[PDB]
């Protein structure tokens, strides 16, 4: 009967699965764990620019905390 | 009247200019015999 | 170099304008300005016009540009024209592009072209300002005031568009 | 039609707080309530004096007071802060919603220790 | 307006947005808010033609803010001399110029 | 690095669209007392490739009356705009986190009419132009319903940011709150998708569009949950939901006769539109009536 | 005044000339009309966004909703003219010579 | 046209004109112009003859173009002053563009081309509306920006208008064309005094408007469109042609008829502004208007013309339309000169 | 940067996909205008989600409901005077 | 159910915004020093680059007013490298 | 009575879609007028701060405004925390 559609849809299922999968992980790879900080408004953007300038390595995704001040 | 206006006809009295001739677009269509709905 | 990217958007905007203003086939003239419609949003987008830029694509590009292509698809003059068929349009085509290119070169040479208005050909990024926009998008919060401060335009626009409906049917009614 | 007078580097070289955005937002509420004495003064100066050059002294003082509070909590439960703020950045929009448990692990120290 | 009904009826129909320095949504200030406030307050109850002679430097200040033509010419002069100088082996930008 | 993701957003879709054709035939197979393609590889798995591999090998027979410029440009945009459609989809974290993704999604959906109009006008055939004339009139007709429906449901989200959609649904699927609009949208996406030589690309475009429009409905109404520490759970839930909706597209495509042209517009203007207007009016008053207006930030 | 203002200024100017240089097609001229007001649309946005005139952000939208609205008449007179004469040609747009 | 649909269609046309006169925001002015354009084409389209489609077309393309150019006069002024109010305009070319555009809405320079042509195709009653009600809104803007107008621009435009309007009227035989040509001529008088005190423009507007309602509505009751058709009217309606002739000299402007009311004060005002060649040309070429005025007068009532036998039929029946408000339009058009100082009320 | 890249790759992939596919081997008009006239009115109606978050919601309620009323009235007018009835 | 959840998000927005307005005084102070320090560096270069020009009194007041005016972002970075002007101008508009 | 009953019966028998749309639209037009939560809707909308709370100068005569942000004085939104 119909269980033969599953091989037909499974390929598309896996094929449709990669984009969301790929975006999920390389964002972690590019941004080091945390997601790419979304900037829907000016505030989140200049928050990011302050982070990038304060990192010193010129990378927002690198975060420095209480250890950074003495 | 001048040579330029020696042919300008006066406007129609009812302001309805002579209607244009037959401008119908009765398109002719062939629905087959290749059309599947034509049944071969 | 994306230093002068808005220059690139600005110049290709007008060459698209020269295209249809050269008066080719209406359908080919239509596509000649949808590209200009497409690039114009880019200029607004690069300036921060998210909603206004997307308006060009949605109501301008995806809206009434369709029915004009639709109208040409109705009329269908006994031969649909093309830039190739007319030789005068080619003469105007080259004239517009050359006139733009020379003035651009003059504009980028001494930055003091006084045609109609005196102006500076300096970089497009220069005119921008500083200061954060907070959490509110000024382009979106301003247009949202149409229902708060635009208490008059909605009345006239709503009345006019309804008046737009009656006039359309009445004149197309054919007595 | 005049000279644009602006301050010199001597008054501009001030100690700067060196932390990431998640550090600020994680302790923003507690910092806002306590470290407020210079913040209101500097903010009031900016609206009233309307001259960014005029409020330089208040601008350096609020950072200094923020430095005081930041090292003050370093005397205290920094590790609960450390785990709290290192989980805040994980969110794209940096919401406290996914970190309430870690938040409680942070406030309860300053709740009684301060 | 020709027959200004707003003044008699005391209702606002277009004055709310006719200038950039009036009340704005969420108190968002316009770019040249300070200069418009100065120019408008410079010329009130003074005359349509007295403003073009008295409140001139206020208007010139405001008109400069909105176009910034003179600043644009100023920065162009700065940049023109900059690359006219560095190209001849003259003064080299400090480290903070290039980052 | 970004280039990898863009390819990683296009290649698997193209493979998925390739295998949609096998799905389109075979899920209709046992739903027809049929078996579907089973001779071309195991369970017809090679049929996606086979059809996508033989069509390109055929010569591109273009009539001389057809202008080669438009006859090529119109198919080109028919896919390219349909390929950027997939981009702002809030699959865990979307590619471009546009603050106005809904407008970006719908506006590019408004340019898919140009592929049909030009490829029909350039053909210069009496059958072709009336077909293009029919298709352009239908799609632009359902455009007004598409936007009004979106305005109603999105009003309870907070802003046109597609990334905010997941947060809005969360606990409850938003189909529960706008089911009268849900079937309104599902019929609308069916009509726009045109689904009740240089051709494999067009079929791929009109089939990628089916998956996305189904995916757009999936993210809109048939929501899900997203754990920041395990986005893969949201991935599987999302692809499964849009797969089922694509199956429904196939389910009804083999369950109904066609719509006559007059009823095609009668259903929209005289039935769908006035009901859509009321529902939009309901969906704007209600958040105000209940003080449940979502935050813009 | 930068080039972004200027480039679209002559974009209107060539559009203004285009509508004022009827070749044979009023449809082509009509298509020149809305492109011409698009130059108005973009200038309106450019100035308003540049100066942060917050309340004036409505105006560019409502500029579209009337120019496009009158464009309906522009087609509507055209769609009726093409009936009696059989084409959009402005050469036949001289029946009212007297 | 359904009478209710016609009724509201005029209601918006007046509303659009009203919006122009009662607003200070430049953008609202453009809406008033566009809305008026939006709902007057159907008024021209009432009869739906191919001639009307011709004229209704010609009007739209000129009027739509004028609105667009007017719209940049808004944005360029905004671009160079950051203002939206109707005040002393703050940019030279922006003022030039608006004046060049507002004039086209009225028609003084060769922009006048559409005015006669548009009047010919469209009906007589729709003509009345076009020549008397529209011509208020474009003048409404001008009276408010007159302080900033380049004086040496409309004066050439007004001189060109009065010259061409009078010049062509000699050669016209279709009463609609004569009426429109005279309107162009009188509109030259409108704009000539405009840079100076605008109170005289309003007096010219009011006097001319009432003066052309009388001219048109008598023509409507005659149901005549050609000079010969008006000539035959002596038989059935001998008095109607007589009032037509009384309007004609007031049309021309010979005292004591109040058609000389506008011209007199224009000369008086423009003489106070050390302009004396300018009035002389206007008074001189204004005589050209009187020429074809007499020609139409000679055909109408001053002489008699060969009628037709079938006209005896019309003798038995009486007119049905009640010529609303007409009996005082004629009176307020001719014998108003003695009550001259009322212009002080206008300002 | 990111956006210009995204609108670049897909069009390039489309162009190559046709390269391998090319070198390897009144009433109908009337209903459209009605769409345009309604299309313009939905443009006014789009900014609603941000409009709902204004301080004076009462004025917003009247106008947002007003615009949809004119949507209905325009449709109802066209319907009752044939109009939306497509000529068959 | 949606009305309850939406009220929570409004509360969550309040908590988010209350975090921001506490952060403003420090951010305003930090950006205050940075913008005019960058301006001073601009005029320090201005003296060197405009040493030979006829009467360029370095530090001209653009406007007749004496009150401070926020600088145009054009002559704020200026001399800065290509990438700095790129990230500064179309940074937020292009980041995504 | 009978007139409206027959007419409504007539409408729902021939055009169920139309009456449903009118009922929903007609319903939605009146709830805000007597809505018991719209008063809350403006209150919470006015309680969302987008801009900075600008301090005002302290010279006495204003005991109503608090000194510290945690001070008892000033408006309180316990209703916001509850509804
Ligand atoms: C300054 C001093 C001097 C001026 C003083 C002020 C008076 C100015 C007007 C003078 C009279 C003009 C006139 O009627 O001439 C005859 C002339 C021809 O009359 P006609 O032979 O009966 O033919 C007219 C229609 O074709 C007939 O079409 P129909 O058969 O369909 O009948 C429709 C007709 C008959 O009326 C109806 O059908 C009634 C409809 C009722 C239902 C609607 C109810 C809701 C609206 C109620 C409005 C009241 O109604 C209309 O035509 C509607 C427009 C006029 C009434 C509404 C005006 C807006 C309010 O009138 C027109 O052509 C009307 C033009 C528009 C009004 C006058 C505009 C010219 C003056 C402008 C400048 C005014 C001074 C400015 C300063
Ligand atoms: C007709 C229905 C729509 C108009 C009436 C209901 C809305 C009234 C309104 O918005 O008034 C705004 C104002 C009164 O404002 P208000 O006091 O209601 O609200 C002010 C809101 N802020 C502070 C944000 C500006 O009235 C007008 O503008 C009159 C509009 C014309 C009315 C007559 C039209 C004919
Ligand atoms: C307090 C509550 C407030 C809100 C209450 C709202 C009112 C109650 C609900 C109203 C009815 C429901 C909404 C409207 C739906 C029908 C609209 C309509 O026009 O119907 C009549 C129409 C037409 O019915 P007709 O042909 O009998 O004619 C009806 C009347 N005239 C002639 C005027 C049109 O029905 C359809 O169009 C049927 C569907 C046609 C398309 C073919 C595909 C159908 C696929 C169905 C299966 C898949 C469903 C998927 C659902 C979504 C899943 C995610
Ligand atoms: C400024 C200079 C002058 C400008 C105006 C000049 C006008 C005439 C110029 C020549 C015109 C062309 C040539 C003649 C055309 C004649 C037109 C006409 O219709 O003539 C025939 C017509 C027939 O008359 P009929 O219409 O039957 O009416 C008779 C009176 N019931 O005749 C008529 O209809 C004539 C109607 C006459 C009506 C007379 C009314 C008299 C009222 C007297 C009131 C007295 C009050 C006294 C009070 C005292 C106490 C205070
Ligand atoms: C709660 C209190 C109210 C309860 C409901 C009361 C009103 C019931 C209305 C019933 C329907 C309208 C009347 C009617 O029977 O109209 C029938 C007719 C059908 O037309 P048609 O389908 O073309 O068939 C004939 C031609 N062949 O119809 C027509 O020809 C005209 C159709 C017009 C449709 C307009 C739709 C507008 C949008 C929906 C309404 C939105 C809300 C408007 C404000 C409502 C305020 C109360």
């Amino acid at each position: 009967m119909w269980f033969e559609i599953l091989p037909g849809i499974a390929v598309m299922a896996a094929c449709l699965f990669i984009p969301g999968m790929a975006t999920a992980h390389i964002h972690k790879f590019t941004n080091g764990g945390k997601e790419k900080r979304v900037a829907h408004f000016s505030y989140q953007w200049n928050l990011m620019e302050r982070d990038r300038c304060i990192s010193g390595v010129n990378r927002y995704h690198v975060t420095k905390g209480l250890e950074n001040i003495d | 009247p001048t040579k330029e206006t020696a042919h300008w006809k006066p406007p129609p009295w009812n302001d309805v200019d002579p209607p244009k001739d037959t401008l119908v677009s009765n398109l002719t269509l062939n629905f087959g015999p290749q059309h599947p709905a034509a049944h071969g | 170099m994306t230093m002068y990217i808005a220059f690139i958007l600005s110049t290709i905007f007008v060459i698209g304008f020269v295209g249809f203003s050269s008066k080719p086939s209406p359908i080919y003239g239509g596509l000649g300005l949808i590209v200009s419609g497409g690039v114009g949003c880019g200029i607004v987008l690069n300036f921060g016009g998210s909603f206004l830029g997307l308006m060009v694509f949605l109501i301008y590009l995806g809206g009434m540009l369709v029915v004009f292509g639709y109208t040409t698809a109705m009329a269908t003059e006994m031969y649909p024209e093309v830039w190739v068929s007319n030789k005068t349009v080619f003469g105007a085509f080259v004239s517009g592009l050359m006139m733009e290119f020379c003035m651009v070169y003059y504009a980028l040479k001494e930055e003091e072209v006084e045609i109609i208005f005196k102006f500076n050909g300096l970089g497009d990024w220069v005119i921008y300002d500083t200061g954060d926009s907070g959490f509110f998008s000024e382009e979106a919060m301003g247009i949202a005031a149409l229902y708060s401060y635009g208490t008059w335009l909605v009345i006239v626009t709503g009345w006019s568009l309804l008046i737009g409906v009656v006039v359309i049917m009445e004149i197309t009614r054919g007595n | 039609p005049g000279i644009v007078e602006l301050p010199t580097l001597e008054d501009l070289k001030v100690q700067e707080v060196k932390v990431s955005s998640s550090v600020l937002k994680a302790a923003a509420h507690h910092y806002g309530a306590q470290c407020d004495k210079p913040n209101k003064e500097f903010m009031l100066c900016r609206w009233e004096e309307k001259d960014p050059r005029r409020c330089l002294e208040e601008g350096k003082l609020v950072n200094q007071c923020a430095l005081d509070f930041f090292r003050q909590i370093k005397r205290h439960c920094a590790e609960p802060f450390t785990e709290y703020w290192t989980c805040i950045d994980y969110s794209g929009l940096q919401l406290f919603r996914h970190c309430r448990k870690q938040q409680a692990k942070f406030d309860e120290c300053v709740l009684d220790k301060l | 307006p020709f027959f200004d009904v707003q003044k008699r009826l005391g209702l606002d129909l277009d004055r709310w947005m006719t200038i950039q320095s009036a009340e704005q949504p969420h108190k968002i200030p316009g770019r040249c808010h300070a200069f418009e406030k100065e120019w408008i307050e410079c010329a009130h109850g003074i005359g349509g033609i007295r403003a073009e002679k008295e409140c001139k430097i206020e208007f010139d200040d405001f008109v400069e803010c909105l176009l910034r033509q003179k600043t644009m010419k100023r920065l162009s002069a700065i940049k023109r001399q900059r690359d006219k100088l560095i190209k001849e082996g003259k003064y080299t930008p400090p480290p903070h110029h290039l980052g | 690095m970004f280039m990898i993701n863009i390819l990683s957003l296009i290649i698997p879709i193209l493979l998925a669209v390739a295998f949609l054709t096998l799905v389109e035939r075979k899920v209709l197979g046992y739903m027809q007392l049929r078996k579907g393609p089973n001779v071309v590889g195991p369970y017809g798995l090679l049929q996606p490739i086979a059809d996508a591999l033989k069509l390109v090998t055929k010569e591109p027979l273009r009539p001389g009356t057809s202008s080669i410029s438009m006859f090529i440009i119109a198919p080109i945009l028919g896919l390219s705009l349909a390929l950027t459609m997939w981009v702002p989809l809030p699959m865990p974290y979307p590619l471009i986190n546009m603050n106005l993704g809904v407008l970006f999604m719908l506006a590019m959906s408004s340019l898919a009419v140009y592929s049909i109009l030009w490829s029909g006008w350039a053909s210069n055939s009496k059958y072709a132009l009336i077909g293009a004339l029919r298709a352009v009139a239908q799609t632009i007709s359902y455009e007004v319903t598409l936007a009004i429906i979106l305005l109603s449901v999105l009003l309870m989200n907070g802003s046109y940011t597609l990334s905010t959609l997941i947060t809005t649904q969360e606990h409850i699927w938003m189909i529960f709150t706008s089911w009268p609009l849900a079937m309104m949208w599902f019929i609308s996406t069916l009509a726009e998708t045109n689904r009740a030589g240089p051709f494999a690309m067009f079929f791929m475009a009109e089939y990628a569009n089916i998956i996305m429009m189904n995916a757009f409905t999936a993210i809109l109404f048939l929501g899900a949950s997203h754990d920041p520490h395990t986005p893969e759970l949201y991935t599987i839930n999302f692809v499964l939901k849009t797969l089922a909706l694509t199956i429904t597209f196939l389910w009804i495509r083999a369950s109904y006769p066609r719509f006559r042209y007059d009823q095609l517009m009668h259903l929209l203007w005289k039935s769908f539109l006035p009901l859509t207007l009321a529902l939009c009016m309901w969906h704007i008053s209600l958040p105000i009536m209940t003080a449940s207006i979502p935050p813009q930030s | 005044m930068p080039l972004v203002y200027m480039n679209i200024i002559m974009a209107f100017a060539i559009a203004l000339a285009g509508l004022l240089m009827y070749r044979s097609h009023l449809m082509s001229s009509l298509l020149c009309l809305e492109g011409m007001m698009l130059s108005l649309f973009i200038m309106s946005t450019l100035i308003i966004l540049n100066t942060h005139f917050t309340l004036a952000n409505m105006m560019p939208i409502i500029l579209l909703v009337f120019a496009a609205c009158e464009a309906a008449l522009g087609l509507s007179l055209l769609v009726m003219v093409s009936n009696t004469y059989g084409t959009d040609y402005v050469q036949n747009l001289n029946l009212l010579q007297c | 046209m359904n009478p209710i649909i016609y009724t509201t269609l005029i209601m918006t046309v007046m509303s659009g004109t009203m919006l122009v006169m009662i607003s200070s925001h430049w953008l609202l002015i453009w809406i008033g112009f566009e809305m008026n354009l939006l709902a007057m084409i159907p008024v021209l389209m009432k009869n739906f003859n191919p001639r009307a489609t011709e004229a209704a077309t010609k009007y739209f393309l000129t009027q739509a173009t004028a609105s667009m150019m007017l719209m940049m006069a808004i944005i360029i002024n905004l671009l160079y002053s950051g203002q939206w109010t109707i005040t002393k305009m703050f940019n030279p070319v922006a003022m030039t563009m608006m004046t060049m555009a507002l004039a086209m809405k009225l028609g003084l320079s060769p922009f006048h081309f559409w005015v006669p042509e548009v009047t010919q195709g469209i009906s007589l009653q729709a003509g009345l509306l076009l020549l008397t009600w529209q011509k208020l809104a474009p003048l409404s803007v001008l009276c408010q920006i007159s302080q900033s107008i380049n004086p040496n621009l409309m004066l050439t435009m007004a001189m060109l208008s009065i010259l061409i309007g009078g010049w062509g009227g000699l050669n016209q035989t279709q009463l609609r064309k004569i009426m429109a040509y005279s309107s162009i001529a009188h509109m030259g008088w409108m704009t000539a005094v405009l840079p100076y005190n605008t109170t005289m423009t309003i007096l010219n507007l009011l006097i001319y408007i009432t003066m052309t309602l009388a001219m048109f509505m008598l023509l409507i009751h005659s149901s005549a469109t050609t000079t010969l058709s008006l000539s035959h009217t002596w038989n059935k309606m001998p008095v109607i042609t007589s009032l037509m002739m009384v309007t004609l000299l007031s049309m021309g402007g010979l005292p004591p008829l109040s058609g000389f009311m506008p011209k007199w004060m224009i000369i008086q005002e423009m003489t106070k502004n050390e302009s004396i060649i300018m009035p002389t040309l206007m008074a001189m070429t204004a005589l050209l208007n009187l020429y074809f005025y007499m020609r139409l007068a000679y055909s109408s009532s001053l002489t008699m013309f060969p009628s037709t036998n079938n006209m005896k039929m019309k003798w038995q029946f009486e007119h049905t339309k009640q010529m609303k408000l007409l009996p005082t339009m004629i009176v307020l058009s001719t014998l108003v000169l003695p009550m001259t100082p009322a212009l002080s009320s206008l300002n | 940067m990111n956006i210009m890249l995204t609108l670049l790759t897909n069009v390039t992939l489309a162009s190559l996909l046709v390269l391998i596919a090319f070198w390897l081997p009144m009433k109908f008009f009337l209903v459209a205008i009605t769409f345009l006239l309604f299309d313009l009115e939905i443009a006014l109606l789009l900014p609603l989600p941000w409009a709902s978050q204004t301080n004076n919601l009462k004025t917003m309620l009247t106008m947002a409901l007003f615009l949809l009323i004119l949507l209905a009235a325009s449709l109802a007018y066209e319907w009752t005077q044939k109009g939306l009835e497509w000529a068959e | 159910s949606m009305m309850k959840w939406n009220r929570e998000r409004r509360r969550l927005q309040i908590e988010d915004f209350e975090a921001r307005i506490a952060l403003m005084p420090l951010f305003q102070a930090e950006k205050d020093r940075r913008v005019l320090q960058m301006l001073r560096e601009n005029l320090e270069e201005e003296a060197i680059i405009m040493k030979d020009v006829p009467d360029w009194k370095v530090g001209e007041s653009v406007f007749h007013t004496t009150r401070w005016v926020t600088p145009m972002m054009g002559e704020l970075y200026g001399l800065r490298t290509n990438e700095e002007i790129l990230s500064a101008t179309y940074g937020f508009i292009w980041y995504t | 009575a009978g007139r409206i009953a027959s007419f409504l019966k007539n409408a729902w028998a021939k055009e169920p879609v139309l009456v449903a749309s009118f009922a929903i639209g007609g319903l939605a037009i009146i709830l805000p007028s007597l809505s018991p939560y719209t008063n809350y809707a403006i209150r919470i909308n006015r309680a969302t701060p987008y801009n900075y709370p600008v301090p005002l100068r302290d010279d006495g005569n204003m005991p109503d405004v608090p000194s510290h942000p945690q001070d008892p004085q000033g408006p309180s939104l316990e209703w916001l925390k509850n509804l």
